[PDB]
RNA sequence: GGAGCCAGCGAGUCUAACCUUGGCCGAGAGGUCUUGGUAAUCUUGUGAAACUCCGUCGUGCUGGGGAUAGAGCAUUGUAAUU
């Protein structure tokens, strides 16, 4: 039954830890984001992560990447009012450090001070 | 090694026979000579006291003191 | 006879909060479980369901013992220290939006009423209600 | 194509300034709401004529106005931006929208301990 | 995390706009309509923090620690880009 290791969003998560805290291994999932997602999923916050069933790890993932569908208040999100299109996003896993290392290069292309100083230090 | 955080049937059987042996029991004692994590020990004491196997003398959240009787 | 002053604080409050929740008339704001209750806090309230009832009880008692109170004084009362990172700690007030709705809710069930000279004062029905729970709490001993 | 916060470039250029600010972040909105000074108007007037009479690019107009917001009306102009000492010459590409002019002219020289 | 709950020394507008209670809106920062005080009189019992009680965590750079950095929302100012 109990599984000592699990894998989701291409990240490893160990079962021995409280579910709310275990999830924070994923880039972009902080303590508060993790806490609210669990409540919306109505999982038992006091369970340890290795106890959850597959159809409970789904729904969780299905919320983390669609937060606006469950009326999380948008002011909770880390990519409000995107520069290209005015959508609100939350950035997860390897997608973080791809929008980073992109806005830095976008500044470099336009010869802005902040871009210049950054790459000059490198 | 790591302390256990979920209760297997073997340790449950172990707890019920071993704990009545000790003069003094506390969170620290169960974590030491048994190998459960601290979050189990807080649950075990409330259960064993309710069940009547150990006798309280004082309770303080940050300390607890139970005796053989 | 018995008065609220005859009972220990964190014993009256637990009893009354449990009672008040069972009646189910106390209207909750609905944004509960997102809010931190303070800009000084980290993490939301740990008792996810009950915490709104607990505060409703505390406010009622605090007003009963006093002449009148307003929302601003409650924010000072429930404030705390904020860490401010590497700089030294400082006092910070609690959320206004929580406390304001608490007072509005209690007023609908008639425990509290608006006072002249501003703020809120205990209603005579508030006295009668709280005095009854006090008696039960001692009698349970 | 380039797009600015969901609006396509071909609908820009036709856009007025007071429409543009509705899309802009908080600092820009405050700056215009608090009332931008008269000084940009004199610059814009001169800048407009150089474009209108242009033979094909308008050639530089130069200014000390480092605190001025880039606004779609001035896309494609060539501007010399003062540095406290010299002038640096820059052409307004669409990617520049919403920045300050001062960000494109560096007031100090990198230190090397060489 | 929830609950309990206690000081002393200061300073404040008509020259005009200082210290601000109370009601309403907002997750928050904050906004808005009124009000008392030229003060042992009103803000102010400055209901301060450490602290006390009940829970969660369990010795793992961990839920210790919060530098560096990204996105967004406000306030002062003629002007916040370095």
């Amino acid at each position: 039954s109990f599984q000592h290791i699990l894998r989701l969003l291409n990240t490893n998560v160990d079962g021995n830890i409280k579910i709310v805290y275990a999830l924070t291994t994923i880039k972009g999932v902080g303590r508060r984001y993790s806490n609210l997602v669990c409540k919306k999923a109505d999982v038992d916050l006091h369970k340890r992560a290795g106890e959850l069933t597959q159809e409970e790890l789904e729904r969780i993932v299905q919320i983390m990447q669609n937060p606006t569908h469950y009326k999380i208040p948008a002011w909770f999100l880390n990519r409000q009012n995107d520069i290209t299109d005015g959508k609100d996003y939350h950035t997860l896993a390897n997608n973080v450090e791809s929008k980073l290392r992109d806005d830095l290069e976008r500044l470099k292309k336009i010869r802005a001070h902040r871009g210049i100083r950054h790459f000059w230090g490198l | 090694a790591q302390h256990a955080v979920i209760l297997d049937q073997e340790k449950y059987d172990r707890i019920l026979k071993e704990v009545p042996t000790y003069r003094y029991v506390s969170v620290s004692v169960l974590v030491d000579r048994l190998k459960i994590g601290g979050s189990l020990a807080r649950i075990a004491l409330r259960h064993l006291e309710k069940e009547g196997i150990i006798k309280p003398i004082s309770k303080h959240s940050k300390q607890a003191i139970y005796t053989r009787a | 006879g018995v008065s609220v002053r005859d009972v220990a604080a964190q014993d009256f409050i637990n009893a009354y909060a449990s009672f008040l929740q069972r009646q189910g008339k106390l209207e909750v704001p609905g944004y509960v479980d997102i809010v931190k209750t303070s800009s000084g806090n980290e993490m939301p309230p740990q008792d996810a369901e009950g915490w709104f009832y607990k505060r409703a009880a505390s406010v009622a008692r605090h007003i009963y013992m006093r002449k009148q109170v307003g929302v601003g004084k409650l924010n000072k009362l429930y404030g705390g220290a904020k860490s401010r990172g590497v700089r030294p700690y400082k006092h910070i007030d609690a959320s206004g939006s929580i406390n304001r709705k608490v007072l509005q809710a209690l007023e609908k069930i008639g425990i509290v009423e608006i006072s002249p000279k501003g703020g809120r004062r205990i209603s005579e029905n508030g006295q009668r209600d709280l005095d009854r729970i006090a008696a039960q709490t001692l009698e349970e001993d | 194509t380039h797009s600015y916060r969901g609006v396509d470039l071909e609908k820009l250029l036709e856009m007025s300034t007071e429409d543009f600010v509705k899309l802009a972040p908080a600092r820009v909105r405050r700056r215009f709401a608090r009332g931008m000074t008269s000084k940009p108007a004199g610059f814009m007037k001169k800048l407009r004529a150089a474009k209108l009479a242009a033979p094909e690019k308008p050639a530089p107009v130069r200014t000390h106005m480092r605190n001025m917001i880039i606004v779609p009306e001035m896309i494609g102009s060539v501007v010399g931006i003062y540095n406290g000492k010299a002038f640096n010459q820059v052409e307004i590409r669409p990617e520049m929208l919403g920045h300050y002019l001062g960000e494109f002219s560096i007031t100090y020289t990198p230190v090397r301990h060489g």
